[PDB]
């Protein structure tokens, strides 16, 4: 309603970066992961990973490196999150307490400019002089890393050069000195730049060329006694230093592109590459001083990596994004060709949720999660306890039908144009190896086209029992199970799109009901319309579906037809649509909402209320008659209601919640009891595999959460010294905003975790409006009563570290 | 300056000695040439709503115009149209003093319209038509209605019975035996004397009694093709008009643009 | 379009070539109370970007253009609902950039050019005594969106999210399936983020004018979403309540999708008192201006008609003979165009003096007197 309440029932699993170093001693080899506001520090051990410490960021982690400057026992760490806070980060440990000291802290951020396109990059020098940050177009920022500079003082230098892909600080440089790839008109170029800290200006670069090749993306600054840097195209691998120049155009590379990079041996001569499907390769550099010659290798194939890195006595850590992340073993003998990699452990990643439901209600729900992409794809069954059922495809979109006892997913494989005139699959997968198959209809280089099929899956085994295929250039878009009119009999429903490529607007489209009996999937009815079938779902006994941008209201007559009974046309495409009663939420990209009402005798849909406010929407949901949740732009939560206090404010929705989360919401669906003071219960799925759960609350327990969390901001030490009001206020680029009515349930169960002084602290002054009805003197005896009460809505979180 | 109704302007006289003064205005939003009739709402002759009456009457035709606006202004009523012309007689007599009978059967399908609906003109003469502008450069335009006699009445348009002893100076040499009231006959018989045009003084028993008997003292034929002349005569005897038109369409082809063009 | 100068009716030179011009700009800060004058007799909708002149003949106007010479030049161009009694909730400032006053006929004229700028919100109208109309105005704000990809792309393609400039379908494939392919980490395919994507859609509007009309020169139309949007707008042959729904969008992206949808509804221009003989059809509509096919151009009395160029039209009747005075096009005679049934003014057509040039005749249709069908 107007005031809920946010927690964290999973945290993040993808992971975005990683470092080695010695950050926790100088005699142990240190493994930092970085998630969504969540950092991991681990020991590399001979059995494999240590956890030692695991600590909250106030922000989402965008750069992560470690240095050690002059005079320092250990290495240093250095965050900048997407809010532009930049820290610096000692490890410290006293016996069994770990702490995390913050060293200097400020924000970067400046008033005026346009956050680049390509992102943000964070460049550390081999010598511990400075920072380079390219946040905005044209510019540079240096950050001095002297010792008295505690509240990061930086400024800025220009850059002539627009579109920049990357820039790196070389090695062997009696001044700091910087390379980067740069576009133009002209193409793609490679320069270099000297940075002087007195005069605060670039200087003239040792040299310059310009062969580049146009798909350049990755640059690699190699050590001593090497030098110079190796540039990573889509076709060649080149080595530039000085008058020096090395090319090499490997045919191995060509069918995907490298994205990431890490160094095995400390002097250069070997690096790890990872491409976008899976495959790892070996970077070995040639010396006789002077570089000889570069060579390329295949290893074998892993998850498909965001990040790699090496750890010191052959394992190797790949950070997933799209799936599980992996410890892998590089063997110096093989098994079909040379130097194959071994898998050993397995880390769990449910993201990115693209679609989930709630099941078996009766006694205690789980959760049936979409999850992954390409060979990543699984179903993820949630109890945390997480089951895993590998489809080798990618999930869209499940529903449960409890009659048939079996799920129905939405999937598609990737197949490649043969000579044929046919298509060729890459990998055995879930719809090719199913125990029966149907299509509907059967029709006849090295582009790739999307087949979609529909799944039958057993709700006990989770086999594949059926599948089906539908027609070529066909777009499954929606999914639903129901029973329509006065028909005993529960069907799939399935809203699919014609897609061509050389049209912008499909024009066709069609509506297809099947029934699972008997072992068998058979098709009911097709209805043909004139447009994309975005959403679906069941109103009244009714079929109410989205067709581009009108409404229609479809009956199930007793001939197994649909009949249409009522249009309703609109400006905007229904994307979003849910129902409550008789009541239907209308959403499209623009965030436009829009509130709609069936009149049963009239027999049409009018119109109550709309809000057209342009900004990136994801989802939505109805928590109750009155208001509504959804997802903006930057990652935010916004909640709208109706008919607060003529027709002119009766017809308009305001906005009553404003938060930021920090994640990007999928999916939001009503898991009232999932898990097993508060009313309603909805969970959402993230990009990052994060599920959360939104409540609501009354007044007066709202109030009192707002004034336990201004109490706790005062009391609750953060890492790296950020303000959590600043952390929730809701984004935009074009507005910032303080958050309104949102409590956030992690700040509020971390009252559990302080000591008790601290607790007596908080609890000081505090009014407690008991059930008695008198106001008194809190003690710090009820606020954990209450706190123990808000953390049973939600499972409890195992423990992290040994 | 007099803007008619706020949406036209005077700009100058084409002609006077009239009831209504035909004056040229300006569309101050279009730029169209403009002919309006203006006279006071004291005048000593009202004909503005007369022939004003009589256009709306029309609706329509090759030879009947658009009536743009009307209403009143002040003490000068109005009435807008579009700009006519030059006057049938002011192109016979600057001209020079085939084309006489094409432009005559012209009239007589004018007429025929007049006549089926239902009202009559009675007041021919050359001044009363005018040439068109542009696109209907070729096309006959009979005006001047403030002189029209109309015949509607009850049901079917009834001639209302004929009164003896009547005056007629609108059709000043056109009069001819018109006591018998003017008719059908009657508009006929002055286009008649009008394709043969193609001792005054004060008294009008004089000026006009005198003229109309000399005008019917001898037969046509003296004073004319005689056997349009006989057309003419049994015209005059008035249902046969259209057999007079047929006629007319022989004798136009059976002869092996006009003056001006 | 051939052997003729499109930039001619753009310099309005039948007012006068010697006008004084104003170098400088003038813009409010967003979600502002400011009050502006507001001109008593213009009824125009304003887009911003475009054109509008003005001959001023009443005492209290030239007073009123006066004193907004000296200060800030801004006046209020009010989008009505309905004329009748001159409410309106939305409106654009104009800005003047050429102003000259004559002493012709013993009365005085003042000659303005004059510049949208700005798209505003009413709230409260005064009429001060001395008989002009000063508004209370708030600035609506122009929004800017990002790409749709910047809340789910991986850091790591975001290197290679730049790509080569163009040289175009299999191009258009590969900007499709490389800029949007994190669309797999969300519920909605490539496709749908085109249908929203700003280039694209600028694109398509540029591929649809190019088959209507080929004399279409690609470097005519803006390279700015916005200014594109703007453009497009103006030069629409749509009527009062399509372009106040156009004024209301604050966003380029919706304004180029609702732009896009009026184009592809089928369209033939109607009379708008009979509403049943069709004018002109849209495959005869040509751009004789580097503005477009429709501009705004003042009369030698004041009023201000919005002409479309069309090669032909049908039942229209011509009256009067071809006059080569005030003529908006040079080298042209006007002649006056009602309506066939209604009689009603919908234009002029224009031939042409000499027979070197091209083409020698063609119509200007005034938008106030069309409507647009939609089957
Ligand atoms: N700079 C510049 C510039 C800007 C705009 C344009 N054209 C246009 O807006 N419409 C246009 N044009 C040519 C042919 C047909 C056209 O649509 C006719 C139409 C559209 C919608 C509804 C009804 C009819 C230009 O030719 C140049
Ligand atoms: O291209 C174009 C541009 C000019 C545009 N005009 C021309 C025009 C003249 C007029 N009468 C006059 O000034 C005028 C002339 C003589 C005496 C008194 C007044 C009225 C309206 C319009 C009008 O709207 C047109 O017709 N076509
Ligand atoms: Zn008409």
């Amino acid at each position: 309603m107007s005031y809920n309440y946010v927690v964290t029932a999973q945290k993040p699993t993808a992971v975005n970066g990683c470092v080695t170093g010695h950050f926790t001693s100088a005699e142990d080899l240190n493994l930092l992961i970085a998630k969504n506001t969540r950092l991991e520090i681990y020991v590399v051990t001979a059995e494999g990973l240590r956890p030692v410490k695991e600590v909250g960021m106030y922000g989402k982690i965008a750069v992560m490196e470690l240095f050690r400057p002059k005079g320092e026992s250990k290495d240093l760490l250095f965050i900048l999150t997407a809010k532009y806070n930049a820290c610096i980060l000692e490890y410290k440990q006293s016996g069994e307490s770990i702490d995390i000291i913050t060293r200097a802290h400020g924000n970067v951020q400046d008033r005026i400019g346009r956050p680049s396109e390509t992102g943000i990059i964070g460049i550390i020098d081999p010598e511990c002089r400075m920072i380079g940050l390219r946040l905005y177009d044209g510019l540079f920022k240096v950050i001095p890393l002297d010792r008295d500079n505690k509240e990061l003082k930086a400024f800025n230098i220009r850059l002539e050069e627009l579109h920049v892909i990357d820039v790196k600080f070389l090695y062997g440089c009696q001044a700091p000195t910087i390379c980067f790839v740069y576009q133009d008109p002209q193409g793609r170029h490679v320069k270099t730049y000297e940075v002087s800290l007195r005069e605060k200006e670039f200087n003239k670069g040792p040299w310059k060329q310009e062969n580049v090749e146009a798909e350049a993306s990755m640059v690699i600054a190699v050590p001593e006694p090497f030098g110079g840097a190796i540039i990573i195209g889509q076709e060649s691998i080149t080595y530039h230093n000085g008058d020096k120049y090395l090319a090499i155009a490997p045919p191995i590379i060509k069918q995907s592109t490298i994205v990431c990079h890490n160094r095995v041996d400390p002097n250069g001569s070997r690096y790890l590459l990872g491409d976008m499907e899976g495959r790892l390769f070996m970077l070995l550099l040639e010396k006789e001083v002077t570089l000889k010659d570069l060579r390329v290798e295949l290893l074998g194939e892993t998850s498909i990596a965001e990040c790699l890195t090496y750890l010191d006595n052959g394992v190797v850590f790949v950070g997933s994004r799209l799936g599980d992340s992996q410890l892998v073993k590089l063997n110096v003998d093989s098994n079909e060709q040379g130097s194959y990699v071994v898998a050993m452990e397995t880390f769990t990643n449910l993201g990115p949720i693209v679609d989930m439901c709630v099941v078996d209600l009766e006694r205690q729900g789980q959760l049936v999660t979409c999850s992954g992409a390409f060979k990543e794809g699984s179903l993820r069954i949630i109890r945390l306890h997480i089951r895993t059922v590998p489809l080798y495809e990618s999930p869209r979109k499940i529903c449960y039908q409890e009659v048939s006892q079996c799920f129905g997913v939405l999937s598609s494989r990737i197949e490649v144009q043969d000579t044929s005139g046919g298509t060729t699959a890459l990998r055995p997968s879930a719809s090719t190896q199913a125990l029966s198959s149907s299509v509907s209809s059967s029709k006849l280089f090295g582009e790739e086209v999307e087949v979609h099929n529909l799944l039958i899956i057993d709700q006990h085994t989770f086999e594949v029992l059926h599948a089906h295929q539908f027609l070529q250039n066909e777009y499954a878009l929606s999914l639903v199970s129901c029973k329509l009119g006065k028909d005993p009999n529960t069907y799939f429903i399935v809203g699919t799109a014609m897609v061509y490529p050389e049209e912008a607007e499909p024009k066709q489209g069609r509506i297809v009901v099947f029934q699972y009996s008997d072992g068998k999937l058979q098709t009911v009815a097709e209805k043909e319309v004139k447009g994309a079938v975005y959403s679906m779902v069941e109103f009244n006994g009714k079929l109410l579906a989205s067709i581009n941008s009108t409404v229609r209201l479809y009956e199930w007559t007793t001939e197994k037809e649909l009949r249409t009974e009522c249009n309703h046309y609109n400006n905007i495409m229904a994307l979003y649509l849910k129902t409550k009663g008789d009541f239907i939420l209308v959403g499209d990209l623009m965030r436009s909402v829009l509130l709609l009402a069936y009149k049963p005798m009239e027999g049409n849909f009018e119109e109550i209320a709309r809000d057209f406010n342009p900004n990136w929407m994801s989802a939505v949901e109805i928590l109750d008659d009155d208001n509504f949740l959804g997802a903006e732009n930057a990652f935010n939560l916004f909640v709208c209601q109706k008919d607060s206090a003529t027709d002119e404010e009766r017809q308009h929705l305001q906005e009553v919640g404003l938060f930021h989360l920090g994640e990007f919401v999928n999916v939001f669906c009503h898991g009232s009891l999932v898990m097993q003071p508060t009313q309603g219960s909805v969970l959402f799925g993230t990009v990052n595999g994060m599920i959360g759960l939104v409540t609501s609350l009354s007044e007066s327990w709202y109030n009192l959460l707002l004034d336990m969390q201004n109490r706790l901001n005062k009391v609750i030490k953060s890492v790296g010294k950020i303000e959590h009001s600043f952390w929730r206020s809701f984004h935009t680029e074009r507005k910032t905003e303080p958050a309104t009515g949102f409590i956030d349930g992690d700040l509020i169960e971390s009252f559990l975790d302080i000591s008790r002084p601290k607790m007596q602290e908080v609890v000081a002054n505090l009014q407690y409006d008991d059930g008695s009805g008198m106001k008194r003197e809190a003690t710090a005896d009820d606020l954990i009563k209450v706190v123990e009460e808000l953390t049973r809505i939600h499972w409890s979180h195992p423990q992290f570290e040994k | 300056e007099f803007i008619v109704g706020g949406k036209y302007k005077l700009v100058r006289k084409i002609g006077s000695g009239s009831f209504g003064d035909i004056y040229l205005a300006i569309n101050i939003t279009n730029g169209e040439e403009v002919a309006v009739k203006l006279e006071s709402q004291k005048a000593r002759h009202p004909q503005l709503l007369y022939e004003s009456k009589l256009y709306k009457i029309l609706q329509g035709g090759v030879g009947i115009p658009h009536i743009r606006w009307y209403g009143q202004e002040k003490d000068y009523n109005v009435l807008v149209m579009d700009l006519l012309g030059p006057s049938l007689e002011d192109l016979f007599n600057f001209c020079s003093r085939k084309t006489v009978l094409m432009l005559a059967d012209q009239m007589i399908s004018r007429i025929e319209y007049v006549h089926t609906k239902n009202f009559i003109h009675r007041d021919i003469k050359p001044d009363n038509f005018l040439m068109g502008i542009g696109r209907h450069c070729n096309k006959l335009f009979l005006i001047d209605f403030g002189l029209a006699k109309k015949y509607r009445d009850n049901r079917t348009r009834q001639h209302i019975p004929y009164r003896e002893d009547k005056n007629l100076t609108g059709t000043a040499r056109y009069a001819s035996i018109n006591g018998i009231e003017q008719s059908r006959r009657d508009d006929m018989e002055s286009l008649g004397y009008v394709l043969m045009y193609f001792l005054k003084a004060a008294t009008k028993k004089q000026k006009y009694e005198k003229i109309s008997e000399k005008k019917m003292s001898t037969p046509v034929e003296v004073l004319c093709p005689a056997e349009f002349a006989m057309y003419l005569n049994y015209c005059r005897g008035l249902p046969d008009y259209m057999y007079l038109r047929q006629l007319f369409r022989i004798l136009f082809r059976t002869l092996n643009t006009f003056d001006w063009t | 379009i051939i052997n003729f100068d499109t930039s001619l009716p753009t310099s309005h030179t039948y007012l006068g070539a010697d006008m004084e011009e104003f170098h400088g700009r003038t813009l409010h800060d967003d979600d502002s109370c400011q009050v502006i004058p507001v001109l008593p007799q213009v009824m125009m909708i304003l887009i911003p970007g475009q054109t509008l002149p003005l001959q001023l003949f009443h005492p209290q106007e030239v007073s009123m253009v006066r004193n907004l010479i000296q200060k800030d030049r801004t006046f209020a161009v009010l989008a009505y609902s309905n004329v009748q009694e001159r409410e309106a909730q939305f409106g654009t400032t104009a800005e003047i950039y050429a102003y000259r006053e004559e002493q012709d006929f013993g009365i005085e004229i003042v000659k303005v050019k004059a510049i949208g700028r700005q798209r505003f919100k009413v709230l409260e109208l005064r009429t001060q005594s001395d008989g002009i109309q000063q508004a209370k105005v708030q600035i609506l704000p122009e929004c800017v969106l990002p790409s749709t990809m910047s809340a789910v792309q991986l850091e790591s393609l975001n290197k290679c999210q730049i790509f080569p400039s163009k040289p175009s379908y299999k191009w258009w494939q590969k900007y499709q399936k490389r800029k949007f392919h994190c669309a797999n980490l969300t519920s909605w395919p490539r496709w749908l983020y085109s249908l929203y994507d700003a280039e694209t859609l600028m694109d398509r509007i540029k591929k649809q004018l190019r088959e209507w009309d080929e004399n279409l020169k690609d470097d005519s139309l803006p390279s700015n979403p916005i200014d594109f949007s703007y453009r497009v707008a103006a030069c629409l042959p749509i009527d009062d309540v399509l372009r106040i729904q156009l004024l209301k969008i604050g966003s380029a992206i919706q304004r180029l999708r609702c732009e896009l949808d009026i184009m592809n509804k089928c369209t033939s221009l109607c009379c708008k008192q009979c509403q049943e003989t069709e004018i002109t059809t849209k495959n005869e509509i040509f751009s004789l201006s580097l503005c477009g096919p429709m501009a705004a151009y003042v009369n030698p009395h004041g009023y201000v008609h919005e002409t479309l160029t069309v090669y032909k039209a049908c039942n229209l009747n011509l009256i009067g003979r071809p006059s080569t005075e005030h003529s908006w096009f040079p080298g042209y005679a006007w002649t006056v165009a009602q309506c066939k049934i209604c009689a009603s003014h919908i234009g002029w057509k224009f031939t042409a003096t000499k027979k070197d040039m091209s083409p020698q005749k063609f119509w200007g249709l005034t938008r106030s007197a069309l409507l647009p069908t939609i089957p």
